[PDB]
C-alpha cells in the first residue's frame, strides 16, 4: 500500500484533541509508536500538561501486577553471599504515589513501556485498573507501528469487541 | 646487557614483503608529464 | 645534481598512485551492499544457544 | 583452564585440543584486527576501524553460534570445552578464511604503502633487540627488533 | 554602487553571530556550577594555567612569512598592468620574483626552515 | 528607464519564467529526487550515487520543505497487517531470515 | 521508612501555539542528536565500538561521538568505575553543559556486576556518582540493547516541558570552614625517566 | 562614487569610535595579547577607513600584510613572555606616565588647532587638474599597477632588497 | 532631507538587502547539505546508512543539530577570558562569510562584482586564524592553547602558495575580478578552462585550500586523537556550531573558487566540436539560461566537495612537523616556478 | 561631509602612538605602538589622496610603501626580541640601563 501512507507522517497533526477526548473517556489506552520512539512525547506531553503526574512501570519486571500496583508486596534484595536472605515489603506503587501526589494535580497516569510481554489476564487487569482507583490513567505500549495509533486497551485485552477500524 | 656482545641479535634474515607493482606508477608519472606539455602547448597556442 | 631532481619526481608520483589507490580501494566500497542491520525495524535471529534473560 | 589441569594432570582429548588452536587463532586474529583499527585512527584514518569492524562481526558470528556469545564466552573449561562445534561450523570457518584473505589483501593495498602512513609510522619507536630482552617484552614487540622468539613453537 | 552592498553584507555577517548569540541567551537555559566551570583537563584536575613557550627555531618561519606577504602583496599590481605594459615591466618583476628565490633559498639553506 | 541597463524583458514574461522555474524547482523535483534517493538505495553504483547525492545538493532548497511533510518509515513484512494489532492469516507466507552484504543479493536489500 | 514527597509548586503556565510547540520541536532536536561523549573504561566500550562500526550504525539515530565533554549530551558510561576513576567520571559529567542524560550500560555500571561481591575498589553502580536515566542490563550487552535503551532514553526526553528545566539546575548549597590538615604538594609531579641514569645511589 | 551622505558620516564616526576604542586598548593593556587584539581591531577600523575613502588595493593590501603582522606578534608575545598573566590587566599608573599624557595632550592639541583652522576643501578646489582620471584606465587597481610599475621604479626595487636584507638579518639575529 | 529621493533610497535598501537574505538563506542551507552530504558519504564508503531517523533520509538531521546547539547552555570558562572566547568564533565565521559577496553564479548573479576581487577574498579569509588564536588563548585549556598555536602555523605556512596560484590566474585573466575570470576561460569554452593550462597552480590551490579548510589530512588544529578537540575542547552550546559553520562555509567558498577560477564557472561549451547538445545549452538566454548557469556552477562545485570529503575519510593525517615542510619546502617553489612558467608563456600575448 | 574627521583621528592615533611609545614596559608593546604611529601616517597619506590625487595616487602608493617598511620593521624585531631574550631572559626596557 502506498499514496496515503508514504504522505505525511508530521507531528502536527489536529489528533491532539481526539486523543485526550479518548483517554479522557477510554480510561485504559493502548498505544502503538515508532520504533526508533520519541513521537510519544507528543501524546504524554499534552496529558501532563492537564496536571497528571506520570508513574513509568516497566511491564518486564513487573511481576503480577495486581499484588505489585495495588498491594503490599514481597520482594527480596539480592544477596551477593554476604547477607543473610531478607524479605522486603513494599508499598502499593500505584496507591502510595496517589495518596502522595499534591491536591491540585489531576490524577496518576501509568505509563507500562513493553506491555507485550504481559499475558492476557495481566492485560485485564491492567484495562481494569482505573475502575478501581479512579484518579489512575493506563496507558500501556503494546507494539510498535509506522505511526501512533491508540485503541482501547478493553478492546485489546479481549472485554470488548475488537472493532474494525 | 648494553656492555654484553652478545645481546645483538643474530636470527638470519626476516620473511620478506610482498614485491611492489611499478608500472601504474609509470602511467601515473607519463600522464601527468603529458598534462604539463599539453599545458604549455595550449597556453602558447590560445595566447596567440 | 639533476638525478637529486629526478629522484624528487620518482619519489612524488609514487605518493600520488598509492594516494591515488587508497581513494580507488575506499570507493569501490560504494559499489558493494551495505552491511548495516537497521535495529530496530530489522533485528538479527540470534542463535541456538544464546544467554539472555533466564526463564 | 590450563593451569589448574596441568597441577591436577588432566589430559586433553586432541579434539578439544584441535578446537582450542582455531579459537585462539581466531582471538589471535580479532585482535590484531581491533589493534589496527584504533592504531589508524590515532594515526588519523577512520575508515580502517569500520572495515575491521566489518569482518571481526563475522568472527563474533561465528563465536556466537559456537560458544553463544560475541565476546565473553566461557567456552573453554577444563580438560575440554563446554561443547562441540555445531553443525555446519566447518564451512562456515572456511568461508569465513576465503572472504577474510581478501579482506587482509585490500587492507594491505589501502595503508602499507600509503605516503602519509608511512612518513607517520616508519622511524617511530625504534626498539633494539637487547633492550626489548631486557624490559620483558613479548609478542610482537620483542619480534619487531631482530628476535624470532614465539612461545607457541618454543613450549610446543 | 557596487560598494553599498560590501556595508550591508558586512553588517548583516556581523549581525548574525549576535542574532545568534541572542537566540542561545534566550532559548537555553543557565544552570551553572562550581564543578561545571572548572576547566577540561581530560578528568584530572589542570595543573597551572597552560601556557607553552615553544622555541625559537621552530616558529622562523614566520619571520619569512611577514617578508613574504610583502613580495606577493608588491606582486599583484604589477600583475594587473602586465598586458597595459609590456616586457618592461616583465623585466622590472623578474627581479622581484629573484630576489624571493634567493631568499627562500637563504632560508632554506641556513635551517630557518626546519623542524 | 536608466542608461546601462539594456534590452531588458517585460517584467510578465520574466515572472512567468520564473514562476514555472520555481514550481519545477520547489514542488515538483524534490518528491521525484526524493523517491529516487528512497527506492534504488541499495541499488546504487558509484556514479548513481555520485549523480543522486548531486541532485540533492542541488535542489536541497526544495527538498528542506518537502522533508517534514514526509516519512519513509519501512513497512511490515506481511502485506496484510492493516493495524499493528492486527493478526496475520496464515504466518508462514511471510520471507523471514533476510541475509546481508557477504551472502545476500539485491533482492535482499 | 524512607518515604517520599513533592515540594510546593506553582501553576505550569498554559499556552496555544508558541511555547507548547516551540518545547515540542527543542524536544524532537534534542532526540535525533544525542552526541555521546565517547566515554570509555573497560570491556562494554568494545560493544560501544561495535554500534559506532558498520554493522550497527550510530549515525541512524544521530549520535556522533564527541571527545570532549562541552559538546558532548548523553555520556554513555560504559565500563566499571574504580575508586581511581569515579571522581573523573564525575567530572566529566558535571563539565557536560545542560541537558544531560546519563546510561549506565552493563552490570559493571549499574551494580557492581562480577565484581559486586569482592572487589575492594569497583564502585556498586553510577547512580552513587550521577543521576541515571536509563539503565541497561547485560555483561557486553548486544548493540541492539544498547539501541533500545537509547530508544526509551528518547522516550522520557520527547515527555520533557520547561518545568523540567528548573528541575535540572543544581542547588548549590555550600559549608566552608577551616581543616587544619597536613597540606602536601601532588606526588605524581611528571618527572619520569629524566637524568634516570644518575639515580643509581649504589 | 561613494556611499549616501548620511550613511558615509555615520560610518566615519562609528569606525573612528571603534578605533579610539582599540587604540586605548593597545595603550592600557598589561597583556601583550590583549594590546595586541586590540591592535587587530585598529587594523580592521582602518581598513575599512581606506575602503571607505576609495582605497580598496590598500586596504586588502593593509588587511593582508598586518594580519601576517599581528599574527607573528601574538606568537612572539606569546613566546617570549612569563605565564599567561590574566592578571596583570592594565598596568599601574606612575608620575612618569602622567607627565608623558601631559605632552601628548599638548602634540594633539597643537595637531588638532591646525587641522580645525585649515580649510580642507580650498585645496581640493585647486587641485582640479589632479582629479581628472584617464577614461580608459576604469579599473583603480589597474592605475595603482600602471603607476607602481613606471612612476616608482627605483623604491620598487629598493623595497625588494630592504625586504631580502630584512629576512637574512632576522634569520640570522633570531636563531640559537 | 528631501521626500522624493528619500523613499527611492529606502527602497533601494530593500533591494539590496533582499539578495543579501536570499545569499545568506542559501548559505545556511548550503552548510545544511554539506553536514548531511558528508554524512552520508562516509556511510555510502564505510558500507553504513547514515542518518535515517532524523527526517525521511536524515534530510533533518543538521537542522536537527544545529536546533539542539541552540538550546544547549551556553558554558563559559570561570579561569579563562569571556570577551576573547565569545569574540573569536564571531570574527572567524564574519571573516569567511565575507568571502562570498564576489562569488557569481552568472554573469551578473554576483552581489558585487569589486574589481579588487579576489585579493579581497585571500585578505578576509586571512583574518580567521586570529579568531582562532583568540578563541584558543580564550578558552585557557593547554588544548585550546595547542589548537590556536596549530591554526596560525597552518595558515601562516599555507597562505603563500594559494596567493601565488591566485596570482598567476590574474595574470592569466588580466583581471582580479571573478567574472572577468569566468568570461576569459569561456572564451575558448571546455579547452580554455585555466585547469588545463594551469595544472600546477591547480594540484597547489587544492593543497593549499584543503590546509586553509583544515580538512583531512591537515586538520591538525582541531586533530581529535592528538587533543581532545583542539580550540574548540572548552566551546559549549551555540559557539561550537558557529566554529562548525564556519567550518564549512571555509569548505564550500573554496570548492566555489576552485570551480570559478580554474573550471569554467558557469560556461558549458565546446566550440571546436560540433556538439549539439552543448551549443544548444550555450544557445539559452533569459531566466533560463541564469538557472543553467547556476545548476552547472552547483554541478561542478559538488565534484570538489565530494572529493576532500571522501579525502577526509581515506587519507591519515599529517604532522605538524611535515605539514610546515609540506608548506614551506614543497608548494611554495612549486607556486613560484608555476608563476614564473605563467610570466612566460604570457609575454607571447603582448 | 565630515571626512576632516578621518584627519583628526589620524592625529590622535599618531599621539596615542607616541604615549603608547614612551610609557612601554614592554618592547613588543613598543613594537606596536610604532605600528600605530606608522598606521596614523597610512591614514593622513589614503585620505590626502583622496582629497587631491584621485588620478596619479601618489599617496596609496606611499601607503603601500610605508606598510612594507612597517611589516620590514616587524620582521626585524622580534627577532631582536629573540636576541635579548635568548641573552636575559627578560622583556621590560626600561630595567636594562647599564649603557648610560
Ligand atoms: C585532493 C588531494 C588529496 C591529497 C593531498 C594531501 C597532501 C599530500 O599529498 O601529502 C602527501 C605527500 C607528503 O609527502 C611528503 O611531503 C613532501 C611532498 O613532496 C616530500 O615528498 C616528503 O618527503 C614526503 O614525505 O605529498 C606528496 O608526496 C605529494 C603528493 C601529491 C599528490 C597530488
Ligand atoms: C584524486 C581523485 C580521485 C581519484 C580516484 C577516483 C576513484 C576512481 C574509481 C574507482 C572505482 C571504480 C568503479 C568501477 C565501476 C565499474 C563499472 C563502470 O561503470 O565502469 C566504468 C567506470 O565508470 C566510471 O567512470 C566510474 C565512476 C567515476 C566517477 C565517480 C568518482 C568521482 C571522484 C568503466 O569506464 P572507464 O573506466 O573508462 O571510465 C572512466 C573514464 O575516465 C571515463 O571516460
Ligand atoms: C569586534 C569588536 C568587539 C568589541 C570589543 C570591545 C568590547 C567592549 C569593551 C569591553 C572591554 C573588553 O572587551 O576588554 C577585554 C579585552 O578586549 C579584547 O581583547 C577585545 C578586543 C579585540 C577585538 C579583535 C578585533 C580583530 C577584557 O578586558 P576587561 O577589563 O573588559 O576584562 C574583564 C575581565 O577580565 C573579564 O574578561
Ligand atoms: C544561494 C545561491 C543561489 C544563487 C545566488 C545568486 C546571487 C544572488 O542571490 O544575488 C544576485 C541575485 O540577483 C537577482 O536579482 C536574482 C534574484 C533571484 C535569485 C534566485 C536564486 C544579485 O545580483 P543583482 O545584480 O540583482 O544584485 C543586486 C543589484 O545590484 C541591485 O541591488
Ligand atoms: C510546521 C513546522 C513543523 C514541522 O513541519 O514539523 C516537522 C519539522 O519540525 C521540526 O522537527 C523542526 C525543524 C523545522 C523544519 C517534524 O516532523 P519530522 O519531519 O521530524 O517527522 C516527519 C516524519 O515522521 C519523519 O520524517
Ligand atoms: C530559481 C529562481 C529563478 C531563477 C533566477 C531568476 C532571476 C534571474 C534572471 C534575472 C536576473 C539576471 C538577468 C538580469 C536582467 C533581467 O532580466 O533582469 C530582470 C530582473 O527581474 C527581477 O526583478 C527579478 C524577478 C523576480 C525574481 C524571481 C522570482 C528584469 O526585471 P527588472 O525589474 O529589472 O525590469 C522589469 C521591468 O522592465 C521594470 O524595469
Ligand atoms: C618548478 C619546481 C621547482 C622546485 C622543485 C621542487 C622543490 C625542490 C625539490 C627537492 C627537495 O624538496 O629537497 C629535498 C632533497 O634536497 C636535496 O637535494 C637534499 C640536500 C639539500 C641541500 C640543502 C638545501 C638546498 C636545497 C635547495 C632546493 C631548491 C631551492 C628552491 C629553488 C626554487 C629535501 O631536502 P631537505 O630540505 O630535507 O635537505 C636538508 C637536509 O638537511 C639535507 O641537507
Ligand atoms: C535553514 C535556515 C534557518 C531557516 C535557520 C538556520 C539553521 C542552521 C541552518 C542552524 C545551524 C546548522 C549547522 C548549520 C548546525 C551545526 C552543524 C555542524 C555544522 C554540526 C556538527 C555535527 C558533526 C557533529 C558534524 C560532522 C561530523 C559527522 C561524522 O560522521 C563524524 C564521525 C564527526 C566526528 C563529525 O564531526
Ligand atoms: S559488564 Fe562489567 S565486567 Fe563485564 S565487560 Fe562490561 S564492565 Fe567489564
Amino acid at each position: 500500500i502506498g499514496i496515503r501512507d508514504f504522505i505525511g507522517g508530521d507531528l502536527v497533526k489536529f489528533d491532539l484533541g481526539t486523543w485526550l477526548s479518548d483517554v479522557e473517556e477510554h480510561k485504559a489506552i493502548a498505544m502503538y509508536s515508532p520504533h526508533e520512539g520519541g513521537y510519544e512525547g507528543r501524546y504524554l506531553n499534552r496529558l501532563r500538561y492537564q496536571g497528571y503526574h506520570f508513574l513509568d512501570v516497566s511491564a518486564r519486571g513487573l511481576g503480577d501486577p495486581e499484588t505489585t500496583l495495588t498491594k503490599v508486596h514481597p520482594v527480596c534484595p539480592p544477596h551477593v553471599g554476604k547477607q543473610p536472605i531478607a524479605r522486603w515489603w513494599f508499598p502499593p506503587e500505584v496507591d502510595y504515589r496517589l495518596e502522595a501526589l499534591p491536591s491540585d494535580a489531576k490524577g496518576l497516569v501509568v505509563w507500562v513501556i513493553e506491555a507485550k510481554v504481559l499475558s492476557k489476564a495481566e492485560l485485564q487487569f491492567l484495562a481494569m485498573l482505573p475502575s478501581l482507583r479512579p484518579k489512575v490513567r493506563v496507558i500501556a505500549e503494546c507494539g510498535n507501528w509506522r505511526k501512533v495509533m491508540w485503541k482501547p486497551l478493553k478492546e485489546i485485552a479481549g472485554l470488548v469487541p475488537l472493532q474494525e477500524a | 646487557f648494553e656492555a654484553d656482545i652478545t645481546q645483538t641479535p643474530r636470527w638470519g634474515t626476516p620473511p620478506p614483503q610482498e614485491p611492489e607493482d611499478v608500472g601504474p606508477t609509470t602511467a601515473v608519472g607519463y600522464f601527468l608529464l603529458a598534462w604539463f606539455v599539453f599545458s604549455f602547448i595550449l597556453s602558447i597556442a590560445l595566447n596567440r | 645534481m639533476v638525478t637529486g631532481f629526478i629522484n624528487y619526481g620518482q619519489q612524488t608520483i609514487r605518493a600520488a598512485r598509492y594516494i591515488g589507490q587508497s581513494f580507488m580501494i575506499t570507493l569501490s566500497h560504494a559499489n558493494r551492499l551495505p552491511v548495516t542491520i537497521q535495529y530496530p525495524y530489522e533485528k538479527l535471529i540470534t542463535s541456538e544457544r544464546f544467554r539472555g534473560r533466564i526463564h | 583452564v590450563n593451569g589448574p589441569e596441568q597441577l591436577g594432570n588432566i589430559q586433553v582429548p586432541k579434539r578439544a585440543s584441535y578446537i582450542r588452536v582455531i579459537m585462539l587463532e581466531l582471538s589471535r586474529i580479532a585482535s590484531h584486527l581491533l589493534w589496527l583499527g584504533p592504531f589508524m585512527a590515532d594515526i588519523g584514518a577512520q575508515t580502517p576501524f569500520f572495515y575491521i569492524l566489518r569482518e571481526r562481526e563475522l568472527i563474533y558470528d561465528l563465536f556466537e553460534a559456537a560458544t553463544g556469545m560475541r565476546m565473553m564466552h566461557n567456552y573453554f573449561r577444563i580438560g575440554g570445552v563446554a561443547a562441540d562445534l555445531p553443525y555446519g561450523w566447518i564451512d562456515k570457518c572456511l568461508d569465513f578464511c576465503d572472504y577474510f584473505l581478501i579482506g587482509l589483501t585490500e587492507y594491505q593495498k589501502l595503508i602499507t604503502r600509503n605516503p602519509i602512513f608511512l612518513e607517520r609510522v616508519e622511524n617511530v619507536g625504534i626498539i633494539g633487540g637487547e633492550e626489548a630482552i631486557n624490559w620483558g617484552l613479548s609478542g610482537p614487540m620483542l619480534r619487531a627488533s631482530g628476535i624470532q622468539w614465539d612461545l607457541r613453537k618454543v613450549d610446543h | 554602487y557596487e560598494y553599498d552592498i560590501f556595508w550591508a553584507f558586512l553588517i548583516i555577517s556581523s549581525v548574525i553571530p549576535i542574532l545568534a548569540f541572542l537566540f542561545s541567551g534566550i532559548l537555553a537555559p543557565i544552570s551553572k556550577g562550581p564543578e561545571k566551570l572548572s576547566s577540561y583537563e581530560s578528568g584530572i584536575e589542570p595543573m597551572g594555567d597552560a601556557w607553552l613557550q615553544f622555541r625559537i627555531r621552530y616558529y622562523m618561519f614566520a619571520l619569512v612569512f611577514v617578508v613574504f606577504d610583502v613580495e606577493t602583496v608588491f606582486l599583484y599590481p604589477w600583475a594587473m598592468s602586465f598586458d597595459i605594459l609590456g616586457v618592461s615591466v616583465f623585466i622590472e618583476a623578474l627581479i622581484f620574483v629573484l630576489i624571493l628565490i634567493v631568499g627562500l633559498v637563504y632560508a632554506w639553506r641556513k635551517g630557518a626552515l626546519e623542524w | 528607464a536608466v542608461t546601462g541597463v539594456n534590452n531588458q524583458e517585460d517584467l510578465i514574461w520574466v515572472l512567468l519564467k520564473a514562476g514555472v522555474v520555481g514550481f519545477c524547482y520547489f514542488l515538483i523535483m524534490p518528491p521525484i529526487i526524493m523517491n529516487w534517493l528512497r527506492i534504488r538505495w541499495y541499488r546504487r553504483n558509484l556514479l548513481e550515487m555520485y549523480f543522486q547525492f548531486m541532485f540533492v545538493f542541488i535542489f536541497f532548497p526544495g527538498i528542506l520543505v518537502w522533508a517534514p511533510f514526509l516519512n519513509f518509515r519501512k513497512f511490515p513484512r506481511d502485506p496484510t497487517m492493516k493495524y499493528p494489532w492486527s493478526k496475520p492469516e496464515n504466518p508462514s507466507e511471510v520471507k523471514g531470515g533476510f541475509l546481508k552484504y557477504p551472502w545476500a543479493t539485491i533482492e535482499d536489500y | 521508612m524512607n518515604s517520599i514527597e513533592f515540594p510546593l509548586l506553582d501553576q505550569i503556565a498554559q499556552n496555544s501555539v508558541i511555547s507548547t510547540t516551540s518545547n515540542d520541536l527543542s524536544n524532537w532536536s534534542r532526540l535525533s542528536s544525542l552526541w555521546p561523549l565517547l566515554y570509555g573504561t573497560s570491556c562494554c566500550f568494545i560493544e560501544f565500538a561495535s554500534l559506532i562500526g558498520s554493522r550497527f550504525d550510530f549515525d541512524r539515530y544521530g549520535l556522533v561521538p564527541r571527545a570532549s565533554p562541552r559538546q558532548a549530551d548523553l555520556i554513555l558510561t560504559a565500563g566499571t568505575v574504580t575508586m581511581k576513576m569515579a571522581p573523573s567520571l564525575l567530572r566529566l559529567y558535571e563539565q557536560m553543559p545542560e541537558p544531560k542524560y546519563v546510561i549506565a550500560m552493563g552490570a559493571c555500571t549499574i551494580t557492581g556486576g562480577m565484581f559486586s561481591t569482592d572487589s575492594y575498589s569497583t564502585v556498586r553502580g553510577v547512580d552513587k556518582l550521577i543521576p541515571v536515566d536509563v539503565y541497561l542490563p547485560g555483561c557486553p550487552p548486544k548493540p541492539e540493547a544498547v539501541i533500545d535503551a537509547i530508544t526509551k532514553l528518547r522516550k522520557k526526553i520527547s515527555r520533557e516541558i520547561y518545568e523540567d528545566r528548573i528541575k535540572s539546575q543544581p542547588k548549590n548549597r555550600c559549608f566552608t570552614i577551616n581543616h587544619k590538615f597536613r597540606v602536601g604538594r601532588s606526588i605524581h609531579t611528571g618527572n619520569y625517566d629524566q637524568a634516570l641514569l644518575y639515580k643509581y645511589k649504589s | 562614487m561613494d556611499l549616501p551622505g548620511p550613511i558615509h558620516d555615520f560610518l566615519l564616526v562609528f569606525l573612528g569610535s571603534g578605533l579610539i576604542l582599540g587604540a586605548l586598548g593597545v595603550v592600557l593593556f598589561t597583556n601583550p595579547i590583549f594590546s595586541a587584539f586590540s591592535l587587530g581591531l585598529v587594523l580592521v577600523c582602518i581598513s575599512l577607513f581606506y575602503i571607505l575613502a576609495n582605497s580598496h588595493f590598500v586596504a586588502s593590501a593593509q588587511l593582508l600584510i598586518y594580519v601576517g603582522a599581528i599574527n607573528v606578534l601574538i606568537i612572539f608575545s606569546v613566546m617570549f613572555m612569563s605565564g599567561p598573566e590574566y592578571d596583570k590587566k592594565f598596568q599601574l599608573w606612575t608620575v612618569g606616565d602622567g607627565v608623558t599624557s601631559l605632552v601628548c595632550i599638548s602634540l594633539f592639541v597643537s595637531l588638532i588647532s591646525t587641522i580645525l583652522n585649515t580649510s580642507w576643501y580650498g585645496i581640493i578646489w585647486t587641485t582640479k587638474s589632479n582629479q581628472i582620471l584617464e577614461q580608459d584606465l576604469i579599473n583603480a587597481s589597474q592605475q595603482i599597477g600602471i603607476h607602481l610599475s613606471t612612476d616608482f621604479f627605483l623604491p620598487f626595487e629598493l623595497i625588494s632588497i630592504i625586504l631580502l636584507v630584512s629576512l637574512i638579518g632576522a634569520i640570522a639575529v633570531a636563531r640559537q | 532631507f528631501s521626500r522624493l529621493e528619500f523613499l527611492k533610497e529606502v527602497y533601494e535598501t530593500i533591494w539590496m538587502l533582499f539578495p543579501i537574505l536570499i545569499l545568506v538563506l542559501g548559505i545556511t542551507i548550503g552548510v545544511l547539505v554539506i553536514v548531511w552530504l558528508e554524512r552520508e558519504i562516509s556511510a555510502s564508503i564505510q558500507q553504513r546508512i547514515g542518518p535515517e531517523y532524523a527526517g525521511p533520509l536524515g534530510i533533518l538531521q543538521a537542522l536537527a543539530d544545529g536546533t539542539k546547539l541552540l538550546f544547549k547552555e551556553n558554558l563559559l570558562p570561570s579561569r579563562g577570558d569571556t570577551y576573547l572566547f565569545s569574540i573569536g568564533p564571531s570574527i572567524a565565521v564574519i571573516s569567511i562569510l565575507l568571502g562570498y559577496l564576489i562569488i557569481p553564479f552568472g554573469s551578473r548573479l554576483v552581489l558585487a562584482d569589486l574589481s579588487i576581487g579576489v585579493f579581497l577574498w585571500i585578505a578576509v579569509s586571512s583574518i580567521a586564524p586570529i579568531g582562532l588564536l583568540m578563541s584558543g588563548y580564550g578558552s585557557n585549556n593547554k588544548y585550546s592553547f595547542l589548537g590556536g598555536l596549530r591554526a596560525a602555523a597552518q595558515s601562516i605556512s599555507y597562505e603563500i602558495p594559494l596567493t601565488l596560484c591566485v596570482l598567476s590566474i590574474s595574470l592569466l585573466s588580466n583581471s582580479s575580478s571573478t567574472v572577468d575570470i569566468v568570461e576569459a576561460q569561456s572564451k575558448y569554452g571546455f579547452w580554455g578552462w585555466n585547469l588545463w593550462r594551469q595544472p600546477i597552480g591547480f594540484i597547489v590551490f587544492i593543497i593549499s585550500s584543503l590546509a586553509e579548510c583544515e580538512r583531512l589530512p591537515f586538520d591538525l588544529p582541531e586533530a581529535e586523537e592528538e587533543l581532545v578537540a583542539g580550540y574548540q575542547t572548552e566551546y559549549s552550546g551555540i559557539k561550537f556550531g558557529l566554529f562548525y559553520v564556519a567550518s564549512y562555509l571555509n569548505l564550500l567558498i573554496s570548492s566555489l573558487f576552485v570551480t570559478v577560477l580554474y573550471l569554467g564557472g558557469w560556461n558549458l561549451s565546446i566550440p571546436y566540436i560540433f556538439i549539439s547538445e552543448f551549443f544548444e545549452i550555450n544557445k539559452i538566454d533569459g531566466v533560463f539560461g541564469t538557472t543553467i548557469g547556476i545548476f552547472i556552477t552547483l554541478a561542478k562545485t559538488f565534484l570538489f566537495l565530494f572529493i576532500p570529503i571522501t579525502t577526509r575519510w581515506t587519507l591519515p593525517r599529517l604532522r605538524m612537523d611535515q605539514l610546515l615542510n609540506l608548506g614551506w619546502k614543497f608548494l611554495l617553489p612549486i607556486s613560484l616556478g608555476n608563476l614564473l612558467l605563467t610570466t612566460s608563456s604570457q609575454l607571447f600575448s603582448l | 561631509m565630515i571626512l576632516e574627521h578621518v584627519l583628526v583621528l589620524s592625529a590622535f592615533l599618531f599621539s596615542i602612538g607616541i604615549y603608547g611609545l614612551v610609557t612601554s614596559r614592554n618592547l613588543v608593546r613598543a613594537l606596536m605602538c610604532l605600528e600605530l604611529i606608522l598606521n596614523a601616517v597610512n591614514l593622513n597619506f589614503v585620505t590626502f589622496s583622496d582629497f587631491f590625487d584621485s588620478r596619479q595616487l601618489k599617496g596609496n602608493i606611499f601607503s603601500i610603501f610605508v606598510i612594507a617598511i612597517a611589516a620590514a620593521e616587524a620582521a626585524i624585531g622580534p627577532a631582536i626580541v629573540s636576541s635579548i631574550y635568548r641573552n636575559r631572559k627578560s622583556i621590560r626596557i626600561n630595567q636594562s640601563n647599564l649603557l648610560n
